């Protein structure tokens, strides 16, 4: 199956560099401290956190100098072409909330909270390409929506490698191809990376050239990312005053 | 820029589940069109291989005339021809892979006028389905309207002739844009090129050949070989005196028609040696000396059912690397070529056959399957290698 | 929780026909119901009776008759309860509601006449349509029975259940055809699709569509399933006080006549909401 | 179980001037209650009233473990063990019966040196052995 | 499989599923009666408190555990269903079921209106009911033998509860039944069965699900399974009357 | 009775029905805030390398030296000699837990309250067995402020005569961050209720005390005129909060009078809320200016 | 060229190390000079 | 029970020796500590030594019915576990988010790298192909769990030999050691792990941590990397933030360490080989270091059993036959019977009615 063709077209008719179609929203839910919604390309995520609380149970499993971030996975059993419902007991979902705990404990400036719990929660309503990038990028979102400070904004995009040649934000059919995938998580501002992932084979003088598209991925998210939230403040700050 | 719609897909898979897959689709504001009057050059700049302006027209078959009529279109006298990228995924998706490889390596080549366009990456040439249709009549729609397309953004300047083999094209299509054609190929040929005869008598040829075409294929219909039965039949049938059963040979001058049944039963026929390998115990009947051939007439035979069952263990070859690399490169289905004439191909699943181009390896078989003209098999181990006495 | 003082000041309001909303003994809040959400599904519903949330879900498979009859199909329900409703929903938790709402929808759905069995048969013995009914929790904010009950019936009325042409004939294809037609389904005849109505008791006197504070005011309550002809399929008590004999008969009625009132509104909202079709875009989430 | 000592138990200390111990510190200090009857209570001054080094202490070395053997080894009064090992390296050490020893030399080098050669000082017996590698560690 | 039991063969189909005798003809009776009921309490010695019920062919055990350890100013009240792989037609999976979690939640829903948990504080009560035999209806007898139980374990309750059962016939002109056995179970449409205080008359918990819907017949279904509780009391009347004197006369 | 069901409306963004153009500074986290010799950090900003990086969506605000960030959704802060609403959550032995809305819970000592007899009679151990009887588990108070601890709890007293267990009425919880700082957030507004703004986003709402602690149950049905005002300045509250509005005296009095021509049941629409704020806000337009 | 390069750079420690001696003692307390 | 807390003295010493490029057991930035490995006696069984980490590795194979799909593979599972004896904190269902991290590192490494040649164990398709199962045990924690995990399971898979069958006609026949040699794989190539941490925010690294040095560490960096020059799996974690030059320079490292460890296993199977053939005696008990005072041997003793005999023959005759007061049953009604002092009467009746 061609998976690029002599022209440069994709299955999907984008050329090598070129990212899907994003359409945010913040502010869903009411009943929670905040909320968030993306749908990257044609996956469907969603985001709810709640704001820093007393620790439920309180068994004495507190940290006297930060907060306690805590994160969880789902998904919804109609989210793929075949049913696949799972039990609340699978290790792909303590993998991706452990990843995700990981990468919100650096994002997120949590040395103000002592004491104190951070519960987030992401659910996906259709999974077509990139999860993790979608999630990361959902519950951004939310954190900015609950007003929660934090050191930059954090955004993921992944990368792949076809025929000498880098790809960007990877589909479902090309990632189901055994090829070097690869994603990040990126601060904007200082370039550094939050999380690294890696699967499949891939020599190693084509690292640089997939890690650097993949940065470059993560860059052209930010701006896209960034307008919708200076039309979300400017819009409170019109509706405030 | 882009503008996002949607495809719906209903894939048979080999267990009999169908799936009604979504996936995506990205329309464009300016894809190239390769050709020498494009009013603008900048917005697409043209990078690639570039028609040069002479001819006298441009032909575009729908889908069909570059599915079968390919062989014509190679001569180096014929210039001016565009590929419509609908075409092209219909003979991708619908002839395999040698058909598929013989366009692509014509459009790959700087020695004729072909070029190929993005039809459906562009974003008024694209028509979604309607209620009640066909993937022929959408695709003779999409067509036309990129030809109209080409045509008005060309400027109304160099004339498209749009040839078709359907007849309803050129009924109604044909008449509500002046300066472009649905016209027959035979028609489009005479009333262009008449110097070009050579192309008429092998045009006629296959036109012969294809009124025998529908009738060869619809008087085949979803049946292969002769369907076994059980045992019991077998034992009745020797013992009340009407099967003979002996071992089976082929020859190996000719190896795909000269079976031979040891009692010599001449077997004529890939149909009539319905699935069976040397060295088999096979019951056979007899059959009427009206239908006996030559090497006089002699005893020809019919084989029903094998009650034992004799099979060995092969040594092949693998297919070459510019026949690999087309394969895609995670291609699970490959074809083995045996290493004595005797023995048929064998349809095996692997996935490393571009790092074995140099060894001989070795294979089984599991059960031949009728659906298919070949038997099944697996790998089983590795042998040595091609060149060395070993 | 609520303080005494509080509950004492909702007793008294209920039985002088006020609330804290404003409405009445017997008002029904408004709800935004929808369909056509979700595109891998089948038919999709989004019922928003208030600062609840509902999503669900319905998806037609290939599948084998049970032992029992072999001209028949099955359904199959699935009550998720999603950890964003609620941080005690956290991982387990919602496992035994879950298991509660499932096993009342099953009970609903368990009769001979629900909707059809016929019509999801294609092969006595060898083969049958399943259909799996997800229900999904986004929020919880009271009354979650009859938002789910009537998101239910509204994605049942907007099933597909793409039509299989195949000959069973061994001579011909056995395997199942399909009609290749991507946009070529059959109805599912829902008219008859039955719903529950919550009765919350509060002094000596009956409240529909109860808030969680209206909930924690009151012992026990009573759940009636009706449809829209005006037929009982299940009748579950559940609270945690008594309730008397007089008071099922004067509940039953209630039932009834929100349960008309309920079915003949729903009918006349699909039906404008059918009436003009691709136009009107599809909004939900965004 | 662990122990348990008060804010006025070290030297000089009431209601106002308290001493500022933090958590994860080590502290040299003796027992005075350890029966198998409650948690062990440490007091951590002198009989008297004037602390004689103990408190908190370990400023600038390292803590290592070691077994009990070689804790008993080397407090005995027939030991060459310290002067030996001093005379390469000058150093200074402050025992605990519980299986812990703190160190000090002069160069880092010099302190992760006497750390991993002390702890072997229990085996590796005397005279033909002891002198040789005294020699060989020498450099 | 489970690492906690002894394995066998992963998958076995019962030979019902293959029993080549037809299903039988369950006959006729009288809708206005009552199955013979026999009832003992303080059987078990290490329980608080204990009761055996036994009509026709049902046998059920409940046993009640006293106050232990941990809506406080009140105390929980645990159940616990669960009944003999050894009863009914198939063999069941040792692990559980979401069937008896159903029946253990209207237990729950059905003992609390009796019991005065005002008088435990930070305390809590266990209750255990096992089915040796599944020979009719079951609710039925998980709700009488369970209120026997705690009655007999020395806890204060307002009143006792007394259930019943019901159902419907399948012919062209249906009517409910009193005490149904699995003969007149399995070929039912509809059943109910309630739970009535027989002193305060007031209705502890409802149950019922079917092809009846007409809001005349459950009227009936109601009235009849109180008249049945009001026709079980004075047996149990006699059973605890019985209990405690033979318990006193022990001292 | 009809049981409207009605459909989905799409939003109209951008807040054009009036049109407004802001002439504040706005940022967003990971923005460079202005880096001059010598500023000071506030709350919501963070420094990196000789920079002054904001860490919160909202507008910086500065008096004189500070460079700060306003954030438009956070939870409560505590503050010294500020009214607050809580309810009990946890009765501990010397002290009870209050939930306000906070980052932490908030403790009400035994030392400070208005114990039952209100006089000074004694104070000792005796107390403390009944102490977990009268403020039992889910009941409300209204206390202040006293201090603020070493890592953000608040200690809260109740030792003054207004303050004490609350009785009847109804409770509305909000942001808190729409309710203006004043200097009297009790009121007794002439509609036939009072009201407390909790500067935590507690709104209570009770009858007026007819004449002239928790000492008082009067757990007496209470007349029919209350409740329709209770249920009035409900809605309201919940219209002006929906929106933007800021609570307090004013803007209630405004809409309250506004929501007389229509029904207390039928307020719950869309579009009547939106005509009763531009109403409220033309009247706050007209007499402010 | 960079393979010898980064050779040079990161090989394991040539011979006579610390670490070498270390172990040395170590195995030389827990021997047997007597059988 | 729980783990000794971290003073706040080894803290400051140890981040002085890393400023100053020094390490506590002498060995210098980029160095290993040496290995140590040793095989059991039947195939596939050993116990690598990294350091003072042991980890144990045992490959077992069996014969199953290849699911439905991949009809012509096999499968292959894999279980790490955490030996409670490991360390103090390892606990039976307390430390749930070390062993997925671990688990995953290991399976992805070794499954998606297609080094195992899964294409060749099918005997049939549709019916039984072998199953492998690897198995890995963490036996002493003193840190660089993963690397000592990825040479057992290396050196585990590289020394296993399977069983052997005879396939013709449409008839199957399953051989022994005796009437057939066991076979080997086939290993493509050889996936090894490498780990890198971080001190002070990226400052400076140190290649193969010990328990201390992983307990004054920010974050863990991972790059596994077969022979030749291709990479397999990366995966950043712990508390990093990483540049871009660091990682190559991290490949590099990795590229170096895997060759020197692919040359030493390498050797070690071919020793072990070589030993396996000339003649001699292998396995656990001849590994046992002789010139160490905690070993000890002792060959076979018959011990005297001369008396068993008559000891047994005069304690049966010395001990007081069976009695001879016999019970009797009783009789009630077909279906119940009673054995023992018995019951007054027959029955109870109307005992109180």
């Amino acid at each position: 199956l061609e998976l690029l063709s002599d022209q440069g077209y994709r299955v999907d008719g984008r050329r090598a560099g070129e990212l899907r179609k994003i359409q945010a929203r913040m502010g869903v839910f009411a009943q929670a401290d905040g909320s968030a919604y993306i749908e990257q390309g044609n996956t469907k995520a969603l985001a709810v956190v709640y704001g820093p609380h007393e620790i439920r149970g309180s068994r004495a499993r507190a940290l006297p100098d930060r907060a306690l971030v805590n994160c969880q996975y789902s998904s919804a059993t109609f989210s793929t072409g075949e049913r696949k419902r799972r039990p609340h007991g699978d290790r792909k979902s303590c993998e991706m909330g452990l990843q995700l705990r990981q990468t919100f404990e650096a994002a997120i400036l949590t040395q103000l909270h002592p004491r104190s719990q951070i519960d987030i929660y992401v659910q996906v309503l259709q999974a077509d390409g990139g999860t993790y990038a979608a999630c990361v990028n959902a519950a951004t979102l939310a954190v900015l929506d609950a007003g929660i400070p934090m050191r930059d904004f954090v955004c993921a995009c992944s990368a792949g490698f076809v025929d000498g040649t880098a790809l960007a934000d990877l589909s479902h059919v090309e990632e189901a191809a055994g090829g070097p995938q690869l994603a990040l998580a990126l601060l904007p501002a200082s370039g550094q990376i939050a999380l690294l992932e890696m699967d499949a084979r891939l020599h190693e003088d084509h690292l640089e050239r997939v890690l650097e598209a993949a940065a470059q991925a993560a860059r052209d998210v930010h701006t896209l990312l960034d307008r919708v939230v200076r039309q979300h403040v400017r819009e409170a700050s019109i509706l405030l005053g | 820029m882009l503008q996002k719609r949607e495809k719906v897909l209903l894939l048979r898979t080999f267990q009999g589940r169908t799936l009604r897959i979504v996936r995506e689709h990205y329309l464009r504001p300016c894809v190239p069109c390769h050709s020498p009057l494009c009013p603008q050059p900048a917005a697409c700049s043209h990078d690639g291989k570039l028609l040069s302006s002479d001819v006298t027209h441009y032909v575009i078959p729908d889908w069909k005339v570059v599915q079968d009529y390919l062989e014509i279109l190679e001569f180096p006298e014929l210039k001016g021809i565009i590929f419509m990228q609908t075409a092209c995924q219909a003979v991708q998706h619908q002839r395999g892979r040698r058909q598929y490889n013989k366009l692509r390596n014509l459009l790959k080549d700087a020695r004729h006028d072909c070029i190929l366009f993005a039809n459906e990456f562009q974003q008024c040439c694209y028509l979604p389905r309607e209620r009640g249709e066909s993937m022929e009549k959408w695709q003779t729609r999409s067509i036309y309207n990129a030809a109209v397309w080409y045509y008005h953004h060309c400027q109304d300047r160099m004339p498209i002739v749009m040839v078709t083999e359907d007849e309803e094209a050129i009924q109604q299509y044909g008449s509500e844009t002046e300066g472009v054609f649905v016209i027959t190929f035979k028609n489009y040929l005479d009333n262009f090129w008449p110097d070009l005869k050579a192309a008429h008598e092998l045009c006629d040829s296959i036109l012969q050949s294809r009124r025998e075409r529908e009738n060869e294929s619809q008087e085949s219909h979803g049946k292969e070989y002769p369907e076994h039965l059980p045992l019991e039949v077998l034992e009745a049938g020797i013992k009340s005196g009407r099967y003979i059963q002996g071992i089976l040979n082929v020859n190996k001058h000719r190896a795909q028609i000269e079976a031979f049944v040891r009692l010599d039963i001449l077997i004529h026929g890939m149909k009539a040696r319905n699935r069976s390998i040397h060295g088999d115990v096979v019951v056979v009947e007899l059959l009427p000396k009206n239908e006996w051939k030559g090497r006089e007439p002699m005893p020809t035979g019919r084989v029903v059912g094998i009650l034992q069952k004799n099979w060995r263990d092969y040594v092949v070859t693998f297919p070459s690397k510019e026949e690999v690399q087309s394969q895609g490169k995670n291609a699970q289905k490959i074809l083995v070529t045996p290493w004595d004439y005797r023995i048929p191909k064998i349809r095996i699943s692997t996935q490393q056959a571009e790092t074995l181009q140099d060894f001989r390896v070795v294979v089984r078989i599991d059960s031949w399957e009728s659906t298919s003209v070949y038997p099944n098999g697996h790998f089983v181990r590795v042998l040595g290698r091609i060149g060395d006495l070993e | 929780t609520l303080s005494e003082a509080e509950k004492v000041y909702i007793v008294h309001g209920v039985q002088e026909d006020l609330r804290v909303d404003g409405r009445g003994c017997e008002d029904y809040r408004c709800v935004e119901v929808e369909t056509d959400v979700v595109s891998n599904t089948s038919g999709s519903a989004r019922v928003k009776l208030g600062h609840t949330d509902i999503l669900v879900g319905v998806k037609a498979e290939m599948g084998t008759p049970k032992l029992e009859k072999p001209n028949e199909g099955y359904l199959e329900f699935f009550v998720d309860c999603s950890a964003s409703a609620t941080p005690e929903f956290e991982g387990r938790g919602g496992d035994d509601l879950g298991t509660e709402i499932a096993n009342t929808l099953y009970r609903i759905f368990n009769n001979k006449s629900s909707v059809d069995l016929k019509t999801l048969c294609i092969s006595p013995r060898e083969h049958c349509w399943v259909l799996y009914v997800d229900v999904l929790l986004l929020e919880c904010g009271g009354n979650l029975f009859d938002a789910i009950s009537i998101a239910v019936k509204a994605a049942l009325f907007n099933t597909r259940i793409p039509r299989v042409r195949v000959l069973e004939d061994e001579e011909g294809s056995k395997d199942i055809e399909l009609s290749d037609d991507p946009y070529d389904c059959i109805r599912l005849s829902v008219e008859n699709v039955p719903c529950i109505v919550t009765l919350c008791k509060i002094g000596y006197r009956h409240v529909v569509d109860a808030t969680l504070q209206e909930e924690a005011c009151s012992l026990a309550s009573l759940l009636v399933s009706v449809t829209s002809k005006g037929v009982v399929t299940c009748m579950r008590k559940v609270g945690k006080g008594s309730l008397d004999p007089e008071s099922i008969f004067e509940m039953m009625e209630t039932g009834k006549r929100v349960g008309k009132v309920l079915h003949a509104s729903l009918q006349s909202v699909v039906h404008k909401e059918e009436s003009l079709g691709p136009k009107r875009q599809k909004v939900g989430f965004l | 179980e662990p122990a348990s000592l008060s804010y006025l138990s070290f030297e000089g200390a009431t209601k106002r001037n308290r001493p500022n111990v933090q958590v994860g510190d080590l502290i040299y200090g003796q027992f005075v209650v350890a029966n198998k009857d409650m948690e062990p209570e440490m007091v951590c001054i002198d009989s008297c009233g004037r602390a004689n080094g103990m408190g908190v202490i370990g400023q600038d070395g390292l803590l290592f473990k070691v077994t009990l053997g070689l804790i008993r080894k080397l407090l005995a009064p027939d030991c060459e063990i310290i002067q030996e090992v001093g005379k390469l390296h000058p150093l200074e050490i402050v025992f605990g019966m519980n299986g812990r020893i703190w160190v000090k030399a002069k160069t880092i080098q010099q302190t992760l040196i006497l750390a991993n050669i002390l702890e072997a000082c229990e085996h590796m017996t005397s005279d033909q052995r002891k002198q040789i590698f005294s020699r060989l560690a020498e450099s | 499989g489970d690492h906690r039991r002894i394995r066998g063969p992963e998958e076995s189909q019962p030979p019902q599923l293959y029993a080549a005798d037809e299903e039988e003809a369950p006959g006729t009776r009288d809708p206005t009666r009552l199955r013979p009921v026999y009832a003992r309490a303080g059987l078990l010695s290490q329980a608080k408190g204990s009761a055996y019920l036994e009509a026709g062919g049902t046998k059920v055990l409940c046993a009640v555990s006293g106050p232990r350890q941990a809506a406080a100013l009140r105390g929980r009240l645990l159940c616990d269903f669960r009944r003999a792989p050894f009863a009914g037609r198939r063999r069941r999976a040792p692990p559980g079921g979401c069937e008896e979690r159903e029946l253990a939640l209207a237990l729950q829903e059905a003992l609390e209106p009796a019991v005065r948990l005002g008088r435990y504080p930070r305390a809590q009560l266990e209750v255990s009911a096992l089915l040796l035999e599944d020979g009719g209806s079951a609710l039925a007898a998980a709700l009488t033998a369970a209120a026997l139980a705690l009655a007999d374990a020395g806890v204060e309750m307002y009143d006792l509860v007394v259930g019943c059962g019901l159902s419907l016939a399948p012919g062209p002109a249906p009517t409910w039944l009193l005490d149904p056995t699995r003969l007149e179970e399995e070929r039912a449409a509809a059943g109910l069965t309630v739970a009535l205080m027989p002193v305060l008359n007031q209705v502890a918990g409802l149950l019922g699900s079917g092809e009846g819907g007409l809001t005349e017949s459950w009227a009936e279904a109601v009235r009849l399974g109180l008249e049945g509780c009001q026709r079980l009391y004075p047996v149990l009347q006699q059973s605890l009357v019985r209990a405690a004197r033979r318990r006193g006369a022990a001292a | 009775m009809a049981m409207e069901m009605r459909l989905p409306v799409a939003r109209k963004p951008l807040s054009e029905r009036l049109g407004r153009d802001t002439k504040k500074h706005l940022v967003v986290p990971g923005d460079t805030i202005t880096t001059d010799t010598g500023f000071m950090r506030g709350h919501g900003t963070y420094m990196g390398e000789e920079k002054l990086i904001a860490s919160v969506a909202g507008s910086v605000e500065r008096v004189n030296k500070l460079i700060c960030v306003k954030a438009l959704k956070t939870r409560y802060i505590g503050e010294v000699g500020d009214i607050v609403v809580g309810r009990i959550t946890e009765v501990q032995q010397k002290r009870w837990k209050v939930e306000t809305n906070s980052r932490l819970d908030s403790v009400l000592l035994l030392s400070s309250m208005n114990l039952p007899g209100g006089e000074l009679r004694r104070r000792s151990a005796e107390d403390e067995l009944a102490m977990r009887g009268f403020l039992q588990e889910g009941d409300l108070i209204s206390a202040e402020v006293q201090a603020v601890f070493s890592d953000g709890a608040v200690s809260l007293h109740t030792r003054s005569l207004k303050y004490g267990k609350l009785g009847q009425g109804v409770l509305v919880q909000v942001s808190p961050s729409l309710v203006k700082r004043q200097k009297t957030h009790f009121h007794d507004l002439p509609c036939g209720a009072s009201v407390i703004l909790g500067n935590n986003g507690f709104i209570w709402i009770y009858p007026t005390p007819e004449h002239k602690g928790g000492f008082i149950a009067n757990l007496e049905p209470v007349s029919l005129a209350d409740r329709e005002v209770i249920s009035r300045l409900r809605n309201c509250i919940i219209s002006l909060v929906t929106q933007r509005m800021m609570l307090y005296d004013t803007s209630i009095l405004y809409c309250y009078e506004a929501s007389l021509p229509h029904q207390i049941k039928d307020i719950l629409k869309p579009e009547i809320m939106e005509e009763i704020v531009m109403e409220t806000r033309q009247r706050l337009l007209e007499q402010e200016g | 060229n960079i393979i010898q390069e980064e050779y040079q750079e990161y090989r394991q420690t040539k011979g006579r190390s610390l670490y070498t001696l270390l172990e040395e003692i170590r195995d030389l307390a827990l021997l047997d000079v007597s059988n | 029970m729980k783990e000794t807390p971290l003073s706040n003295c080894e803290r400051r010493f140890l981040l002085r020796a890393i400023e100053e490029k020094k390490r506590l057991d002498g060995r210098q930035t980029y160095d290993y500590r040496n290995i140590r490995i040793s095989f059991g006696t039947d195939y596939g069984c050993c116990i690598v030594e990294l350091g003072k980490t042991r980890v144990l590795g045992q490959v077992s194979c069996e014969l199953v019915s290849p699911k439905l799909n991949r009809a012509t593979e096999g499968i292959l599972f894999f279980n790490l576990e955490l030996s409670q004896m490991a360390a103090p904190a390892f606990e039976p269902g307390r430390q749930s988010d070390l062993l997925v991290k671990l688990n995953r590192l290991m399976e992805r490494c070794l499954r998606n790298s297609k080094c195992i040649d899964t294409e060749s164990l099918c005997v049939v398709a549709g019916e039984k192909v072998w199953q492998i199962r690897v198995d890995l045990h963490l036996l002493n924690h003193d840190g660089n769990i993963i690397d000592a995990a990825s040479i057992a399971a290396i050196v585990a898979l590289c020394h296993f030999r399977r069983p052997d069958v005879s396939v013709q006609g449409d008839e199957v026949t399953l051989y022994t050691p005796e009437e057939r040699d066991p076979v080997p794989l086939s290993i493509h190539h050889m996936p090894i792990c490498v780990s890198f941490a971080f001190f002070q925010q990226g400052t400076y690294l140190l290649v193969d941590p010990n328990e201390r040095e992983e307990r004054v560490m920010d974050g863990l960096l991972v790059i596994a990397m077969n022979k030749h020059r291709e990479i397999c799996t990366i995966q950043s974690s712990g508390g990093i933030m990483l540049l871009k030059d660091q990682v190559l320079r991290c490949s590099k490292i990795a590229g170096v360490k895997v060759a020197e460890i692919t040359e030493l296993i390498l050797k070690a199977l071919e020793n072990d080989q070589k030993v396996r053939k000339e003649g001699g005696k292998f396995g656990f008990a001849e590994s046992i270091a002789n010139q160490r005072i905690t070993a000890f041997k002792m060959e076979k003793a018959p011990i005297d059993t001369s008396d068993v005999e008559e000891k047994a023959e005069e304690i049966i005759a010395e001990a007081e036959p069976p009695s001879e007061v016999v019970s009797t049953p009783v009789l009630w009604t077909p279906g119940t019977a009673q054995i023992g002092e018995g019951v007054e009467n027959s029955w109870g009746d109307l005992e109180d009615s």
